[PDB]
């Protein structure tokens, strides 16, 4: 869901 | 001009980076009172509140920026989109692989699905200045999404977060959720929930219809969906932060090294265990009445308990200071920052290099760009300042920012980082030279992490 | 016969393998009681047993043993063999590349180096099963040294270990001298130290010439060192143990799966930290008389110590005891045990077929543990899985962690088996669901060598 | 407008990208032909082109656009910019850690040290667009870095690189020096050469003042250095390409194919060894007169030369494709390809709603590749893949091999629209199975942007 | 005495080791002529020798031992011992994790399973010399293993192997099937085969009922079975070698080396590929009837016959012999050599080290240890000389085991490995000095890779 | 089958 | 002593 | 400088 992380 | 326009016109004109990061939280849930609101509401219970000022947030972000950022940005699906559509009960994800072209994009919103833009900081300036602010006060990273869904529709199946969220309406209505932790092991939750069902909900603590400009705040823990009515979609930002900044985490760092120091300052625990313990301790004894059991178990609490006098509390206190510098985003320097920072000497090519040459003197008054932006850490045996300034728009692009700081300065790069944001005279700095005075201040000047009272020449 | 040989004699008579391994301990240490010694000597204060029979060690090790080893057993220097001699207060180690030939080997012995085999264990049964039996009344990994000096030299600087020594005097003599802990963190120090000068000592707080069949102990943290002064030479066996089996190793593990469950299971650990705790906490701020700071520094005692009651005590417990499993060296069994077990059934090739085949347990069979210190049973992850200590190397950690997995439908059973040793008990009698699952699980551990039945079978 | 300007205003009136490519070569090295230039000039000589027209590059690149590139973007320190000196023939590179700030970087030019833009199609799409272009007609990665050097003053030591390149003159002028290769070994030499002494060089094959306009182009092995003499800085742009695109490095991937097949094919290849080969096969026998020897070299040649009918030269060079594909810049498109293509489609956010939702392809529909050189079909272990350049970054491998699966049931007319660029198809003449395989192709196709219709589709 | 144990004690008297190979090789195959065996036999055709002696491996290995081989030693299942059976055309394993005991492995035999002992080397000495000595004249790895059959059944299922195989029935009576390459592919294969079906297999070429003392070849392609009849089981010991040690393997190392000397001394293999070469290459155009298609093969044909020369022969021959050098079991020494070296030198312990000190002088006759011990290579810019006599009796237990040779010494230590086994007296080697022939002599010496006419004192 | 690597 | 001509763009 | 006695002997 709501990813904290900008991008993986 | 929308209160935003002019809250954030009125933060270029405030010196201090920390009252700039306070008013903007200020400006975010006004009118509640931001002591009111961290002293009984922070992590304790879900807010909305109702600005009844639908341009409030005009000027943040919109649905044609995300638009325009489908067509030029190179929007990449998954990276950064994702698109999701809640039937049946059920969480589906249509993510074609590759990147998200506004034709494809378009194609799935009016399909029914809901679009979220992971690192919406990377792409908008705007959002970015926000969080990078709104993270100066919260004192852990302010991340962010942004949610588009279409008229009549659920993106997502109920859940709850890992972080206290923000939900900021952006455009539209849309019909919100929020319940309350259904047991204690749910309350601020260390992770974030699987996709639940209606039959796991109970009621909620809060249903509501957010309107543009209106302001939704939940703890970590707390389930919440969201869904759209008959007429129109919704648009909403929901700013996130602390994650993984419990005192659970802190302690995960404390206690190996405790019971390290322990071990090197204190005998006691660097005495050998029972030779024959292994007959009364372990799952299959766990009901046996041998007194050294007992004895054991009281030995643990004991000893552990005699860990809080070694534990490194301010060395961990700076780990997680550097981590943060780390995670943080590049500060946004405010127009007379910049004048009176490298970034805005008058160096350019106008030809030849015109204006090249400033030069900081020990009449110079300076200061710490900002009060986020620097932490000086030791380990090893040296002394590290680690700075925000060249880090990513993107979460640890980059990788942790640092230059060492010898001891004969170190005096004077506490002070700085203590005095902000008063003005120094780098000629009355703590060192043992002018050398000494002039190099920090140049090192630091040139870095981009200092600025003088008057532009240099 | 050598008190070694009657001793070894007298285990081998012994049903019980934790009475062997206590009965071995008190062999070793005699006349001293084994009771004062564990409450008052053990990791206390260095202690010499001045044992008055050169003939007590005989059987064990010998300089001759050694010989016959370089040159019947691939020894390579370094790996198994160190050549090293003091002087001027230095330390060195000549250690040739290669396999350790007699020649070599002499050669640096006659130069005036002292060899030191590593992993005695390795290469002579009798010193394994030594070691393999002691180990069990120690609770923890029990290895050795061999040391060989040549006579007027010093083969180590003074040092300390990280491991509760008892040095055995095999051969000629040496002069020792042991030192209390020089200060309070080398008392029972955790790693081994550098090596020492003489400067750095003080006075010792023990100087005696050991004599064949004396034993020598003392605590990690004693500093010590040795040489031979007369024209004769040294041989010697320092049997070590505890290494890293300590309060504070405990501790370790503990903590994490501590903080973590108190994370899982009491919400105060879940609350998140302050917004501006790096305004007062911090070195740069060791000083600072912000009252958030004090408050700070209480809140983490008072969370920390609240971690008592999180921690998975049974759990570590277990662990190192699969660990234990894993370190120790294979159980030496009595004549009685494998004649017993599965290893001593008739069963063999003869003529030109397998003979005596058909050994099969029954219902009716007693049976228990092969040994006490050979398993252990341990739940991960909803699994249970029995490790063992039958199929290990002489050679620490050679082979890894080896196991079989136990259902639920025998737990009890295979627990109950693990306590009642050495109790016989009836196959048919063990708390299973069914006859197939006591059947199941005897015959799965009899035919590891695990379990030993009250008579031979002959089905 | 400036010849840049108005070529680049007719490569975007040109259909074809093939075309495109082959004409922007031909502006470049004007008046000289193309066709002499490749038969004659490259990888052979190095070539001066005094263009006598200062404003021939105008539009490219310039010391503003450097100057608000530092400002505007993330310039890093080494890995953007290079700043370095040369003097007394001694090559010093002075890198301050981190960002180049524009303070820094020109405070460094004063100092007399020469800026190197090492990616500039990163930072500027002028110059995307110029490699893009010409990476076509190239048949290879074309790749360049813009150099500044302040008056009186030699950024670099002498030396050769390893690539084909053009030095372009943007600014100001400079003193060019180059040499044909020192010894046959530096001859189109593999990789990029050390720092030169004068003393190392012999005299210039070419010795000129290149004035903005020029063209100087040179292959990969011939040393050069250039410096500034007047009061007058220099800028320039060098374009490179063919970087280990040799016949060596074809032949590196064929051998261990050939072999192998070779072996799998051919029992000559597979019939073991000699015995005692050993015995007169070494170093220690380079001389030995021992026939068999002989016969062993002549066995060597003659299965070497066998490798020649094993070769797998369509894999290779499928690889090298594919290979090419992944290396390229993303493809730079006309406004008539993109209005064609999924990125001109008017669909986009209006008021609160998507509007022109709805463009689907039809088996009226007319299709062709969107360009010559973005896709690439290559087989692997009976799959079949289409990798394409669409989706790739300004910055070399910033991004990973993209491709989609084709199922044989596509393969041919997948393989058709490759030849048939760029002639139009009408869909429902693709050579496939069903009217559902024509329309899953090009959907996929077009949806992916790799396709580009006749018609803007409006159903 | 068995004729095994004759020919040894004849090995024992033998000089040189090369010779001592030759004829325990001449006596493996007995009376069939080595000459023969290798010119039409070897790689060729499957042969089998009626040896009509029974005896004629007594000593070697026995069921016996393999029985005292699972009490004493730690025999391992999987790791060394294998059980198999072959029923209904399919091929199972039966193989119980752990140790392989007597009470198991006799379970399994009883149960109609086929044992395997995949090191035998490992365990007997026996076995251990016989490939130890066999391999010096094979100038590849001397494997084996051990196969016991239970009286009426097949334990394998039909197969080949990529090894050429010596199978030597030890005791019973075993019904063998030999097959030639079904297909050209599967001459001399690379690979081991799968499990067949006799659907698979075509007439045997040969088809008998070896006998204790015969000895049963055939090359690797060639697939085979055997089984046991009514009343006796079967025992034989199948020595392999020649594992990938074919023309191809020499290639796979000769051709990168071969393409980059000539990139490097040849400008035609560093000149640019057509800038167009993907337009008629590949896949795509393997139909095309574009010329320069044909040129571009043509050019690559052309090239490549080109490497011959370049190729560098003798440098992969000496990797190939570093390889062999390491793959080796460790030398089985006679007595005289035993006591003619570093192995015999009479320091023992008596008390002290007696007749401890032997040295050698420029007087001393000495030379190589064996033939097949060493090998002189040179990698870098350095020379090594690699031995075997601190190998392992289990493959690759150790590592490669060499010693730097000196340029000093580089033209004494050629002249060594040539004249074996001829005698050098240490005062006349071919170096710059006393101290550069008495260093390598002693060098070798102690190693145990020379060894002395006259025993030093 | 016939492995000719003594231990794997 | 630094490099020269950077192809690649790594860089 | 050489160590001293080695315990778990791996070595
Ligand atoms: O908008 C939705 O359907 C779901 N939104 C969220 O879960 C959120 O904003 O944290
Ligand atoms: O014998 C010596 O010189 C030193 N011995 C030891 O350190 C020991 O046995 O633990
Ligand atoms: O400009 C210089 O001093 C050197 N330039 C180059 O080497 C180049 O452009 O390839
Ligand atoms: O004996 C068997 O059943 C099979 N034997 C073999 O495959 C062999 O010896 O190579
Ligand atoms: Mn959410
Ligand atoms: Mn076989
Ligand atoms: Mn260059
Ligand atoms: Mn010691």
């Amino acid at each position: 869901n709501h990813q904290h992380i900008c991008k993986p | 001009m929308s209160p935003l326009r002019r809250v954030l016109a009125e933060l270029n004109r405030i010196p201090s980076s920390r009252r700039r990061a306070a008013r903007l939280f200020e400006w975010l849930i006004a009118p509640m009172p931001p002591d009111h609101f961290y002293r009984r509401l922070w992590e304790r219970e879900a807010v909305l509140v109702r600005r009844q000022d639908h341009t409030y947030y005009q000027g943040l972000f919109s649905t044609a920026d995300l638009d325009s950022m489908l067509r030029n940005e190179e929007v990449q699906f998954g990276q950064h989109l994702d698109a999701a559509r809640y039937i049946n009960g059920r969480r589906e994800t249509l993510n074609p692989p590759g990147r998200a072209l506004p034709a494809a994009a378009w194609s799935l919103y009016q399909a029914g699905c809901s679009l979220r833009l992971l690192c919406p900081q990377a792409f908008s300036t705007t959002v970015w200045q926000f969080l990078a602010v709104l993270q100066e006060q919260f004192g852990s990273m302010a991340g962010s999404n942004v949610y588009l869904t279409p008229p009549n529709s659920q993106g997502f199946a109920p859940h709850y977060d890992d972080i206290e969220a923000f939900v900021l309406q952006l455009e539209g209505r849309k019909l919100w959720r929020v319940y309350r932790p259904r047991v204690p092991t749910e309350e601020l939750a260390l992770t974030s929930s699987p996709n639940f069902s209606q039959d796991d909900l109970g009621e909620p603590v809060l249903q509501t219809v957010l309107e543009p400009g209106d302001l939704l705040y939940f703890p970590r823990g707390f389930i919440h969906q969201a869904e759209c009515q008959d007429g129109v979609h919704s648009l909403h930002l929901t700013l996130s932060t602390y994650q993984r900044n419990t005192w659970g985490d802190f302690l995960e760092a404390i206690l190996p090294l405790a019971v390290q120091a322990a071990m090197e300052e204190n005998v006691e625990f660097r005495r050998g265990l029972p030779r024959d313990f292994m007959d009364y301790m372990g799952a299959q004894h766990s009901d046996s009445k041998d007194p050294r059991r007992t004895a054991f178990m009281e030995k643990v609490r004991v000893l552990v308990a005699r860990l809080g006098h070694f534990a490194p509390v301010d060395a961990v206190a700076d780990q997680r200071a550097k981590d943060f510098i780390h995670d943080s985003l590049p500060p946004v320097l405010t127009d007379r920052e910049r004048a009176l920072s490298v970034y805005g000497l008058p160096i350019r090519w106008e030809g030849e290099p015109v204006n090249v040459g400033a030069q900081l003197t020990t009449e110079t008054e300076v200061h710490m760009l900002q009060d986020g932006i620097a932490r000086l850490v030791g380990e090893g045996g040296h002394l590290f300042l680690y700075y925000t300034v060249e880090n990513s728009r993107v979460y640890h692009l980059e990788e942790p920012k640092c230059l060492e700081i010898y001891p004969q300065q170190a005096d004077a790069m506490e002070l700085l980082l203590g005095s902000y944001p008063e003005f120094v005279r780098v000629g009355d700095l703590p060192c043992d030279s002018v050398e000494d005075q002039l190099s920090l201040a140049t090192t630091l000047y040139d870095k981009g992490l200092l600025l003088t009272k008057m532009p240099l020449a």
